[PDB]
RNA sequence: GGAGAAGCAAACAUUUAUUGAUCCCAAGAUUACCGAAUGGAGUAAUCCAGCUAGCAAGAUGCUAGCUAUCUAUUAUUUAAAUAAUAGAGGCGAUACCAGGGGAAGUGAACCAUCUAAGUACCCUGAGGAAAAGAAAUCAAAGAGAUUCCCUUAGUAGUGGCGAGCGAAAAGGGAGUAGCCCAAACUUUAAAUGUGUCAAGCUGCAGAGCGUUGCAUUUAUGGGGUUGUAGGACGUUUAGGCUUAGUCUGUAAUAAGCAAAAAAGUUACAAAAUAUUUAUAUAGAAGAAUAAUCUGGAAAGUUUAACCAAAGAAGGUGAUAGUCCUGUAAUUUAAAUGUAAAUAUCUUUUUAAAAUGUUCCUGAGUAGGACGAGGCACGAGAAACCUUGUUUGAAGCUGGGGAGACCACUCUCCAAGGCUAAAUACUAGAAAGCUACCGAUAGAGAAGAGUACCGUGAGGGAAAGGUGAAAAGAACCCCGGGAGGGGAG
RNA sequence: CUCUAGUCUGUUUAAAAAGGCAGGGAUGAGCUGUGAAUAGGAGUGAAAGGCUAAACAAACUCGGAGAUAGCUGGUUCUCCC
RNA sequence: UUUGAUGGAGGUAUCAGAAGUGAGAAUGCAGGUAUGAGUAACGAAAAAAUGGGUGAGAUUCCCAUUCGCCGAAAACCUAAGGUUUCCUGGGUAAAGGUCGUCUUCCCAGGGUUAGUCGGCCCCUAAGGCAAAGCUGAAAAGUGUAGUCGAUGGGAAACGGGUU
RNA sequence: UAGGUAGUCAAGGUGCCAAGAAAUAGCUUCUAAGGUUAGGCUAUAAGGGACCGUACCGCAAACCGACACAGGUAGGUGGGA
């Protein structure tokens, strides 16, 4: 699915929520909200490749830029680990 | 069910058309707790036995008391039944006097 | 009820044996018309489903000889 | 299966009768579960003679209406089907039981 | 358990049973084929096989035993591939629970915000309960986990300030229980990186220049778990010893052995016992009425008793405490299930308080910005909590909360994981109760999801009563029977 | 073999759309058998708001549901003020 | 509330309490029975007649001799479907638009025999399912290797007799 | 004897454009890993036929229309004038 394969992200179900008027903090009277709508948030996705050399290859997962910063962050074999996931389930 | 009377006593008849007269249990239907005594609840019947047609006759027989309608009768005197435990045996007294049946 | 209460494995099997011969006969008898006894056909079915489970028996050791 | 639980018993009927004193044909009711060889082997067994050959023939289960107490229909109900096999001997064979 | 039995019902024959049947309880055996159906397939109850063994084996023969998928763990270069085990698949409960998705008929006398409502329904997961749970909590009181009742209170607030929606704390009860990790250092290594001088070890010394030097991950034993306490340092200590605190023997501590306690309900795990007249699934015993009258029949009338830890309720030819089955108070367990208690066994402590130094104490986390959701609270000055898109810290000389925000002050310690009871539920099994129904009522159904209707999903009836006992009308007469007239 | 102009019968019909006279096509945009495919705000449609199990300007079954009605109907013994 | 007849086993006075507490109508619901009425109809304008037989009973059943109708059928043989309706013996509660000894109705028994027919099986079309791969809150959606799927393609028989 | 139709020869012949199933089966043939009585082939005598359906109606009082219904129901036979 839209599933973060690492940390687990999935999508978000929401409302749609148009507005009409001028919010208080701007001198006007204030807002009404008008006829909500369903809606969803999509986790960005990229299938990314990332080249091990511990076994001189590239694996390609589906992460989110999310996990992708934390990645570049603290480095891949531990934030697999953090996350109790191992490289070889991917491949 | 069970019933503490056994085949081939002698038994007063308490009610109906036979009042206290005495006669042997014959047989006992436990399905509908009713009991036979012999020369008792006596009743004529017509039989025919089968289809083919030689002839077809009136016979008397006894029908089916109820158990509660009788009551046992031992030398001279009737009464209830308790069980007794001598000898490792069930044995059966009368409640009455407590003798051996 | 018969009485094999006391006899060994392979005398159950010639009793088993010699059962069936019984009861296929009495099949035949019966259906060929006049057997004065026809509930010795449960009688002899019993007596082989007895025998069945007793040497069942003898090789789950359950009984033992 | 024994060659006991495949033969169920004969067939005492006209038509049978009459087949069996003309073209020397034994009919039997078997089991549901024979088929060609076994009830072969079964006869071969039990009356010492091989058959030529075997045919058998699935009946099925007659209805019958069933009624209440009173008596009124109220389902169907249906007798159990059986299997029917010809036996057809050599011409000098024969099977004494009958 | 004791004399009948061959189901729910007898008929009419024919056997079984005192050599203890039928029946009841427990264990076991058999257990066709289909169905998660799983050797492949398929129109579910039926075809097609492979491999091994047995049938004279063999020509589309028969009987047995294996060969489906997924997850986790190892035998591997966990991937490919098998192999090894362990656990899952489906159903039930037209109930309860958690999570995900989520309406509308309606009300607002229209209607769009709002309401109905996180209801109906769908989907994924479990359990005997689930969920939640041991404060980065409440809230201005000094309380001390979670959950469920009573009140606060229809109050505080909220709302096209329209309809409506609607707290929690305090205080009173039910029930009670608190713990385990990560890290800090350190122990046995493996693997991966990296290295040739002081890289290691309590400090005197000789050895010693690599006890792999050190790191990273995995596995393993210790160590410890919180209003900043805990490690290394500081001595008293340190049971006493044996090993070593890189090597040997000395001042100086750890790894093992005496001395005790807790535990399968969290707090390590796995059982086996006996033991409990504990209990559940069969049973045993169980009290004390005669006469009279009417009547087809007595239990009723009448006159007298007798039992009662038993006058609950049914049946018996009319209304029975003493006729039967039972009821009160007692009690049966070889076998099996479930409970406790006892030891067996298992694990743990092989110590505690004592002062400041450096180290550790959960990171893409707290928080910010934007778009949404949950708070009773609809953006409103909008706190708090969850989150998608982004940005992003402090490291106790710290950080969170206290309904915008700031200061001071007060409380608490997040980004790790567990936990019984009070609670909710009864399709059901056992025992009962009823100002509940008595056949158009009560479950749709006293005979039923049947008859019947629809291609299908599905919809769905009607029909109880002889008598106390068949004692079911022998026989005769009219009539083809049916039906009736006599006799019984 | 396939369809139904015109007309009549039928019209509490033999038939929940037929029957009797007849008529149009009939080597093709033909008719038909046996399977399969497309499903409800969707399908299909040589296009009629036609058809989708005899009902279609949004099928049927179950559930929300005892939906809502300012509308219509019904609402059971007696006497006294 | 008193008495007769029927009935053959349960009811009731006073006080107090509680309601599924009083029906003539909702084109109400269910059952029974009137009315129209012994009236319309008895399902196509192919057609019947006599004699004999059977039998309690015959316009209707059986047989015989005539007549009439269909005859690119209203004949014969296989499908699709039905499921004992098939044959023999027996029966007339009901069902048959009348009658009935008759029947496709009821009861009992009997009846379906395959190496060559049609399947199964070996093949594929339309199409379904589908490890992997890919995509989706979930259920699932696409989809290759594979496997199913006849209305098709594949070894083999004809004539006669018999119940 | 003579005539002679519907089939069949015929998936033929001759024209035409709208350019007219698939198969891993059957038949024939080629070989790899392999086999050289291990078989395959030609005969010849000996025996092995799987499992299921088989009655009856099938232009109709037995199927589809609630019916003993003037309707519908594929295909092969279709005498004589």
């Amino acid at each position: 699915a839209r599933k973060c394969e690492i940390t687990g992200k999935k999508t978000m179900f929401g409302n749609n929520v148009p507005r009409k008027g001028l919010a208080k903090k701007k001198g006007g009277a204030g807002q009404h909200i008008g006829v909500k709508t369903k809606r969803t948030f999509k986790v960005n996705l990229i299938n990314k490749k990332f080249f091990i050399p511990n076994l001189g290859r590239s694996v390609s997962i589906k992460v989110s830029a999310n996990a992708l910063r934390s990645i570049s962050k603290i480095g891949l074999d531990a934030f697999l680990k953090k996350n109790c996931k191992k490289i070889e389930n991917f491949l | 069910m069970k019933t503490k009377l056994k085949i081939g006593d002698s038994v007063k008849i308490l009610s109906g058309k036979d009042r206290g007269r005495i006669g042997k249990i014959a047989s006992i239907n436990r399905k509908k707790n009713k009991v036979i005594v012999e020369s008792c609840n006596m009743v004529k019947k017509v039989i025919k036995a089968r289809t083919p047609q030689e002839k077809g006759r009136i016979i008397d027989k006894e029908a089916a008391i109820d158990i509660s309608n009788v009551m046992i009768f031992v030398k001279g005197t009737s009464s209830r039944l308790g069980i007794r435990f001598e000898n490792n045996e069930k044995i059966r007294y009368l409640k009455k006097n407590g003798q051996r049946i | 009820m018969k009485n094999f209460k006391n006899f060994t494995l392979e005398d159950m099997k010639a009793k088993r044996l010699e059962l069936k011969k019984e009861y296929l006969d009495l099949r035949f008898k019966s259906v060929v018309g006049h057997v004065e006894n026809p509930l010795k056909k449960r009688e002899i079915r019993r007596d082989i489903a007895r025998l069945n489970t007793m040497i069942c028996e003898y090789e789950l050791g359950i009984r033992k000889v | 299966m024994k060659a006991y639980d495949i033969i169920v018993s004969p067939m005492l009927t006209e038509k049978t009768n009459t087949q069996r004193e003309s073209i020397n044909v034994y009919v039997f009711k078997v089991n549901k579960r024979a088929n060609k060889k076994e009830v072969g082997a079964a006869i071969k067994e039990l009356f010492n003679v091989t058959p030529v050959s075997c045919n058998l023939l699935n009946i099925k289960s007659k209805a019958k209406v069933v009624v209440s107490r009173k008596g009124y229909p109220i389902g169907k109900g249906k007798t159990s089907s059986w299997k029917k096999a010809y036996v057809y001997l050599k011409k000098e064979d024969k099977i004494d039981i009958f």
